[PDB]
């Protein structure tokens, strides 16, 4: 749109999700630190009425954050709520882990785990003016190198896009995951075993996540966002899956 | 000053809560697979993992066909099977005059995987497990879970008769 | 045996007594897998030994470092050698928990009376100290963990990233 | 009404039959079976999986 | 959400009318078939650049 | 049908508030609320007030 | 207890089939205790005899 | 009959019972009291709500209640006692004296 | 009442505080709610006569089929309570069995018959209004609402004369002939 | 001979023309991919559902 | 940012104390009310920046 266009704010079924009602339909969430776009994505403006309160509404992009292209896709229940900690994988940049903190709130926090330093000192920017954030430049394969720095998240988040996505996330959610906790991953069929097909591959790991007592709930293929792609979202049971 | 047509107070039968038959006081849409076409489902490619249930494995001793090199004649590709922990449970509870048809079903080259259900219904899990991918290939052989399977699309079915066995829904078949 | 278990919050190292073990036959089963998710049933499994805060957020800092490389620091030989009995480092060692399985070789170079367990056991004992937490420390603990957690956590992500506010 | 003898099988088990069992006398959580194929297996039933 | 008063009402409903029956204000648009009731906590806002 | 077959003893609780016209046939506001049949004096003073 | 087959299956079980793998409070220790000493001393009377 | 709270002044249930009643006992609680009628022995909650009319105990000039077989007993002008199971409904003995 | 666990309900199957097997179902509420009789006896005594007439149903079959005797006998018996109004169909005579009901018997009291006639708003408001002192049966009016009306006798319930619920009702129609104080 | 059309008189421009009606419909199945974004435009243009849920259910 | 909200009670803050080192160890208590006091030395002995 432009800078005249004006939108109505109706409440997505998703709590701390927003819908922005135009012309076209756009997914918003309310943002933390306003004035600043975290990647340049637009951003809306209201004033409520005491004297009158400014507060600012930021766009989520759905073609470069993979959790945005699931909620239009549309599931159960996405776990990450508007209380609760997430725990991310795999945030180089704020691309999704800027709106991950926005839908959370003041009152949780959003624990963002990368590797290498230079998007790392970004997401060291962003989470000092967006203070539910904290970021963990340690590396993700081994959490007993950052375990004084979490503890008991609510809800895991993996986007990393290494072959061992399941040993990394069963590695994180029995040591910091609460129990009847979300998991959410993001099954990048290339990045796993590109010598076999898409479903080959979630197939696999959607096993893989049942061997280490993750039980799935509901999948999400996410196709006209992204090409050979999906997102599992499931519970962390760990007593009595069947 | 009293109230008309007074009526003592009794039980409201269809209405209170106190008894235990009145306690009881989002559209969902499952999408088709991204790999599946109207008919295809062109993800169906070598190598394969075919489902099996007993009365492949029961019907496979009758016709003298052992398993992994009898795979190789019909779909002709690379192939590897894989045999839920539900399946197998129920295989081998059959019990004591299928044994030797049990030894042929734990092996090596047959791969293995675990399952989460409670019960042991064969044809439940293999339904559910494709109905969730549309990946794999299922070997059946009775009719009341080969129309269940040809009832939902892309999902090639292969069973057994005569000397060999048939695939159904397999645009390759040679 | 798992006798003794360590925790290490962000603001001090802990020891803890085990009274009580459960049975790591049944280990997968649905009764134990729940029995540490009620703060009633983990604290018979449980109690607290000894607890040494750490002086301040720069000692903090070194100290969570020397855990990221599997090192142990000076302030946990402190609270481990005045808390572990001097036990034999040939037969019968003693039994301690520790969340890293790379600690192990660091802790009995420096007691070798002492052995490391690390397992599905040890770590779900270690687990539910965090779902516990503030609860089992019986209000000892320096400070609220939910500032502590923020803070060592800039502090330690700030120097591992490697930048300077000049 | 809670007899509930069953509480769960070792791994996916042997492929013949076992016919020698040992028990870890020394530790809870370890045992060892050998069936007719002339495979022995090292239990861990803590997690219900093989070592080797 | 805030409530929606009975105030500025006059520059809320025909927005509201609007979108609500958007499917025929631009006959190459087609969106999706939905019914979408004026929601009982709701916003007005403006994109800025 | 229901003509002949009125059963001229009935009673609706609604036999107050409607009102019938002498000629026969019942009459029905034209602004339809059960508020606004007349005006009291005090919104007529404010209303050509303003 | 571990128990072998002939199926090629190792299936681990329990001594008592109505005790559990918990660790229990101390209300619910004495309870369940309660249970088993009063069950002890009343065997022989033929319903106890009849549903044990 | 008032299923009077007597320590406090509360009042749970008030009721006009238009036949001659003759006796009236809490069974098992201060919820659910039993009253005995001209003919039948009727058993009311805590608002005064009937709950049962007992097609039994045809007469019951003195109702008593026994606690720990949750058994409420009826012997009236008819000179039969009738043996009746609140917990189940199952009237259990009906002994002709 | 502690909407008791699993390991306590199935030692606890056949409790139930609220529903005992003597109490048929609850078809003594269920009717009386739905016909609104008064008292609480009265559901009852209807089904001594209810019953009464299913006695003499069964004791009219093990007689023989062509019996002269039987022959004049149960359509004498239809055709009294058809009469009555509490069954309404002269083919069958298994319906003097089966359809032969309390809900049949008190669908022929005053109150229901008002609501069949439309005289009154509700199944309730009829029993408000007769105990008023406003429904007449002929000549008198009857204050007791647990009145039969005969099947004959219902062309000829209508208000009583110089009263307040009859000039409501002509005042409507522009009709009130004051002569005769209505 | 009933009046037939010119698309019928060859097969290959009758299996491109059946294909892209079965590629139109294939779109109006199921939401395909189509390319990304070489321009500016962020988000959708036919509308946010709230109810739709369009997740396959992992039933045990 | 987020305890003293005033603007010039922060500036005066920040003429008075230089780092949240010195804040925690010498004094503020003139300039503020002293619960809030207690709490600004709470925030200079533990942090974020």
């Amino acid at each position: 749109a432009r800078g005249g266009a004006k939108v109505v704010i109706e409440p997505h079924r998703h709590a701390g999700v927003y819908i922005a009602r135009g012309k076209e339909d756009l997914l918003v969430t309310k943002n933390m630190a306003p004035g600043e776009s975290v990647y340049g994505e637009k951003r809306i403006s209201v004033e409520e009425p005491v004297p009158p309160t400014k507060v600012e509404y930021r766009v989520w992009n759905p073609f470069r954050s993979k959790l945005a292209a699931g909620i239009m896709g549309g599931l159960d229940e996405l776990f990450i709520a508007p209380g609760k900690k997430v725990l991310y994988l795999g945030a180089a940049s704020g691309t999704s882990v800027s709106h991950v903190s926005d839908v959370v709130g003041p009152e949780g926090v959003v624990y963002a785990v990368e590797f290498s330093h230079r998007p790392g000192r970004e997401l060291i920017s962003m989470a000092k003016k967006r203070p539910n954030i904290i970021p963990i430049i340690e590396d993700a394969r081994h959490p007993q190198k950052y375990r004084m720095l979490i503890g008991m998240v609510d809800c895991v988040f993996a986007d990393v896009a290494q072959p061992d996505q399941a040993r990394i996330i069963a590695l994180n959610s029995h040591m910091f995951l609460k129990d009847q906790g979300g998991v959410v991953i993001s099954i990048k069929a290339n990045c796993i075993d590109s010598t076999v097909d898409a479903e080959t591959v979630f197939a696999r790991e959607v096993q893989k996540l049942r061997e280490e007592r993750i039980k799935p709930l509901e999948q999400l293929t996410l196709e006209p966002y992204e090409r050979d792609h999906c997102i599992v979202v499931g519970r962390y049971m760990r007593s009595g899956l069947k | 000053t009293r109230k008309f047509g007074l009526v003592k107070r009794t039980l409201n039968t269809k209405k209170d809560q106190r008894l235990k038959k009145n306690q009881e006081n989002t559209r969902n849409i499952p999408q088709v697979s991204s790999a599946l076409f109207f008919q295809y489902n062109q993800a169906i490619k070598p190598p394969y993992q075919v489902l099996i249930d007993t009365n492949f494995i029961n019907f496979s001793i009758q016709k003298k066909v052992d398993i992994v090199r009898g795979m190789m004649d019909c779909l002709l590709a690379k192939c590897n099977p894989l045999i839920t922990d539900c399946v197998m449970a129920e295989l081998e509870k059959l019990g004591p005059k299928y044994r030797i048809a049990l030894k042929l079903a734990r092996d090596p080259r047959i791969k293995r995987l675990s399952c989460s259900h409670k019960g042991t219904y064969a044809d439940d899990c293999l339904v559910h497990r494709v109905l969730q991918h549309k990946c794999y290939i299922v070997a059946t052989n009775d009719a009341g879970l080969k129309q269940r399977i040809r009832k939902i699309p892309g999902i090639p079915l292969m069973s057994v008769g005569g000397h060999a066995y048939v695939i159904e829904k397999l645009p390759d078949v040679f | 045996p798992i006798e003794y278990l360590l925790f290490e919050e962000p603001t001090g190292y802990a020891v803890f007594k085990v009274k009580l073990q459960q049975d790591d036959i049944g280990s997968r089963l649905k009764e134990v897998q729940e029995q540490i998710n009620d703060f009633g049933a983990f604290t018979k499994l449980i109690e607290l030994v000894s607890f040494a805060p750490f002086k301040g957020a720069a000692e903090a800092l070194e100290n969570a470092n020397d855990i990221s490389e599997g090192l142990v620091s000076e302030s946990l030989k402190a609270i481990l050698d005045l808390n572990l009995p001097k036990a034999s480092s040939k037969k019968k060692n003693i039994t301690l928990a520790i969340s890293d399985k790379n600690l192990g070789p660091s802790i009995k170079e420096e007691f070798p009376y002492v052995d490391c367990i690390s397992n599905e056991l040890a770590q779900d004992l270690i687990r539910g100290v965090r779902l516990h937490g503030e609860k089992l420390f019986k209000g000892l603990q320096s400070g609220d963990l939910e500032r502590a957690q923020l803070g060592l956590g800039h502090a330690y992500s700030r120097a591992k990233v490697k930048f300077s506010v000049q | 009404m809670f007899a509930k003898p069953f509480v769960g099988q070792l791994g996916y088990g042997h492929r013949d039959g076992v016919y020698a069992i040992a028990k870890n006398y020394g530790s809870l959580n370890k045992l060892a079976t050998g069936s007719a194929d002339g495979v022995i297996k090292y239990w861990n039933m803590s997690t219900r999986e093989e070592f080797v | 959400l805030p409530k929606p008063d009975d105030n500025m009402r006059r520059e809320v409903q025909r927005d509201l009318l609007l979108i609500k029956h958007r499917a025929a204000l631009d006959p190459k648009r087609h969106y999706k078939k939905q019914r979408w009731e004026v929601p009982e906590r709701f916003a007005i806002g403006t994109i800025i650049e | 049908e229901k003509a002949k077959e009125r059963n001229p003893d009935e009673y609706y609780h609604a036999m107050h508030s409607r009102k019938t016209d002498a000629k026969g046939l019942l009459i029905s506001s034209r602004h339809g609320d059960e508020e606004d049949e007349s005006l009291s004096m005090d919104q007529v003073k404010l209303l050509k007030t303003q | 207890i571990i128990s072998g087959s002939d199926d090629g299956n190792v299936r681990l079980w329990r001594s008592k089939a109505w005790e559990r793998s918990n660790v229990k409070t101390t209300r619910e220790k004495n309870k369940l205790e309660y249970d088993e000493k009063l069950k002890e001393r009343f065997r022989h009377m033929p319903e106890i005899k009849r549903i044990s | 009959v008032a299923s009077m709270d007597w320590r406090k002044g509360q009042l749970r249930a008030e009721l006009f019972l238009n036949e001659t009643c003759h006796s009236a006992t809490y069974l098992q609680n201060e919820q659910y009291f039993a009253v005995a009628q001209k003919k039948y022995t009727f058993i009311y909650d805590h608002e005064g709500t009937e709950l049962h009319r007992l097609k039994q105990h045809i007469e019951a000039r003195h109702l008593d209640f026994l606690p720990y077989h949750y058994l409420l007993v009826t012997a009236g002008e008819t000179g039969w006692l009738k043996y009746h199971d609140v917990s189940t409904g199952q009237l259990v003995s009906e002994l002709r004296t | 009442v502690r909407k008791l666990k699993h390991h306590e309900q199935k030692l606890l199957k056949k409790v139930d505080f609220l529903e005992w097997k003597q109490d048929q179902g609850h078809r003594d509420t269920q009717v009386m709610r739905t016909y609104h009789i008064q008292n609480r006896e009265d559901y009852h005594k209807y089904n001594r006569i209810c019953g009464d007439i299913r006695r003499l149903a069964n004791k009219l079959s093990l007689l023989p089929p062509t019996d002269p005797f039987r022959r004049k006998h149960e359509q004498l018996l239809l055709d009294k309570l058809y009469a009555m109004g509490v069954l309404t169909t002269k083919s069958k005579i298994s319906d003097l069995e089966n359809k032969v009901t309390v809900s049949a018997i008190c669908r022929r009291r005053l109150p229901v018959i008002m609501h069949r006639l439309k005289m009154a708003e509700t199944i309730q408001d009829a029993v408000k209004f007769i105990e008023q002192g406003h429904v007449r049966v002929g000549p008198n009016l009857i204050n007791d609402p647990a009145y039969l009306v005969t099947r004959n006798m219902e062309d000829y319930v209508t208000w009583v004369d110089n009263s307040k619920i009859k000039k409501t009702l002509l005042r409507y129609r522009n009709q009130i002939d004051d002569f005769d104080f209505s | 001979t009933p009046k037939r059309n010119k698309d019928n008189r060859n097969s290959r421009v009758k299996k491109r023309k059946k294909y892209q009606k079965a590629q139109k419909k294939l779109k109006s199945v199921r939401a395909v991919y189509s390319g990304g974004q070489s321009g500016v435009y962020e988000g959708e243009k036919t509308g946010i559902k709230k109810g739709l849920t369009r997740s396959v259910k992992f039933k045990n | 940012a987020k305890i003293v909200t005033d603007s010039v009670a922060y500036a005066r803050i920040i003429l008075t104390m230089g780092i949240r080192s010195k804040a925690s160890e010498t004094d503020l208590s003139e300039i503020l009310p002293e619960e809030i006091e207690e709490r600004v030395k709470t925030a200079a002995e533990v942090s974020m920046g």
